[PDB]
């Protein structure tokens, strides 16, 4: 504190609502102008709203003007973001923030939030088809081997790899899921030093919390 | 409607050398503007207000400097904690208020060649009539490789995914996937499979392959 804390976000269809909400602590948040702040996949920043201290002006810029409503409660220190017929343009994560001034004007943002996940889409929530991937044949065997889970044909984000190795270790590297014929593919990698498997079992488990499905897939040598 | 840019998109540096990013207006902001550092998982922090002031907290070799439409950022002795990106925001009239595109701040390290690995379709996949073909690159700097797809003496684009992952904080190493997705019946088509990295680190291609009838 001082604390920024969103919730509310998750996955609408097209022309939705939502409402968000921030849960502010660590300071007196009547004094402040406070605003909501997204950024694109793409990572482009921008304004989305703003509110002064007792919300009766509120501040809006074209892009937003208004199918997005900002309000505030300052006896429960909370500020709200409210939004309708949303696009996947607004397809983005949305940061609460504390707007700071001097005595003429309101010029920055002085603590953020850590972000909700807002998914504006019309595709069906489809959990992931996982394949593992072995080392086709046959070697270098190498010194270390190489191990991987594809990931593909899920919506929304996002999954969970964990890696079953069992007692051994190894590192991971998680690929950052891409679009493709309308769903997310992503991928991990494990590596394991090569005297270690195919004798040892190794297993990649998948979670996807939107469709509430698990799968455990063991890594065939055949 | 303001204008920022900040013209480079990404920089290299080694630790404790001084870094300097910049940001252009398209008119005079007086003074107004903010520099935030956004973290690759998601976190952002102001650093520096009003050009040059100093966000309670932030380590004092973050300096700003500027004035009309001319402002940056200059890191005096880069730590890795300061991986990170870097945007410039304008603040003159609320709600007015634009960023610039940001700016990646990238740790210099040792040349290193990639650990290349193929890896055919899984039966299960192509049970499904599916046929992915992957390839992991892993461990490598620098950033930039070219990694491309020939099947029987054809190079391929179409259906290829390539997802990298960020700077690895513990090697400062980067790594990618590149995914081949075709049915089951265009990867029947073709024998040879070869996953080829171009990188400064081999004079000559890189390259992993295999023949589908094994
Ligand atoms: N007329 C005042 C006004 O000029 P203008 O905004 O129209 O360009 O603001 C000037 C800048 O004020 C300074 O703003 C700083 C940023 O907030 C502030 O520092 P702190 O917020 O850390 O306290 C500083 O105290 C302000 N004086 C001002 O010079 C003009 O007088």
């Amino acid at each position: 504190e001082v604390k920024l804390v969103e919730s509310g976000g998750g996955l609408v269809k097209l022309g939705g609502s939502l409402k968000l909400s921030c849960a502010a602590s660590g300071f007196t948040f009547s004094s402040y102008y406070m605003s909501w702040v997204r950024q694109t996949p793409e990572k482009r920043l921008e304004l989305v709203a703003a509110i002064n201290s007792n919300g009766g002006n509120t501040y809006y810029p074209d892009t937003v003007k208004g199918l997005f409503t900002i309000s505030r409660d300052n006896a429960k220190n909370t500020l709200y973001l409210q939004m309708s017929r949303l696009k996947s343009e607004d397809t983005a994560l949305y940061y609460c923030t504390r707007l700071y001034g001097n005595y003429v004007r309101i010029h920055t943002m002085d603590y953020w939030g850590q972000g909700t996940s807002v998914t504006v889409s019309s595709a069906k929530t489809t959990p992931p088809s996982v394949y593992p991937l072995a080392p086709g044949c046959g070697d270098t065997t190498g010194s270390s081997v190489t191990l991987g889970c594809l990931v593909k044909g899920y919506f929304p984000e996002s999954v969970t790899v964990t890696w079953n190795s069992g007692s051994l270790s190894s590192s991971v590297h998680t690929f950052p899921a891409l679009l493709q014929s309308g769903l997310y593919t992503m991928s991990s990698s494990v590596t394991v030093p090569s005297s270690t498997w195919p004798s040892e079992t190794v297993t990649c488990s998948v979670a996807h919390p939107a469709s509430s499905t698990t799968v455990d897939k063991k890594l065939e040598p055949s | 409607d303001i204008v920022l840019t900040q013209s480079t998109s990404s920089l290299s540096a080694s630790l404790g050398d001084r870094v300097t990013i910049t940001c252009r207006a398209s008119q005079d902001i007086r003074n107004y503007l903010s520099w935030y550092q956004q973290r690759p998982d998601g976190t952002v922090k102001l650093l520096i207000y009003y050009t040059s002031k100093l966000h309670s907290g932030v380590p004092s070799r973050f300096s700003g400097s500027g004035s009309g439409t001319d402002y940056s950022l200059t890191i005096t002795n880069l730590e890795q904690e300061d991986i990170a990106t870097y945007f410039c925001q304008q603040g003159k009239t609320l709600p007015l208020y634009t960023f610039g595109g940001g700016t990646k701040l990238e740790i210099k390290r040792a040349d290193a060649a990639p650990t290349v690995s193929i890896f055919p379709p899984s039966s299960e996949q192509l049970t499904s009539g599916g046929a992915s073909v992957v390839c992991f690159l892993n461990n490598f700097y620098p950033k930039d490789i070219n990694v491309k797809w020939k099947i029987d003496g054809s190079e391929r684009q179409n259906g290829v995914l390539n997802s990298w992952t960020d700077q690895d904080s513990k090697d400062s190493t980067y790594s990618m996937s590149s995914t081949l997705t075709l049915t089951k019946d265009e990867y029947e088509r073709h024998n040879s499979y070869t996953c080829e990295a171009t990188h400064k680190t081999s004079t000559s291609p890189i390259v992993k392959s295999f023949n589908r009838n094994e």
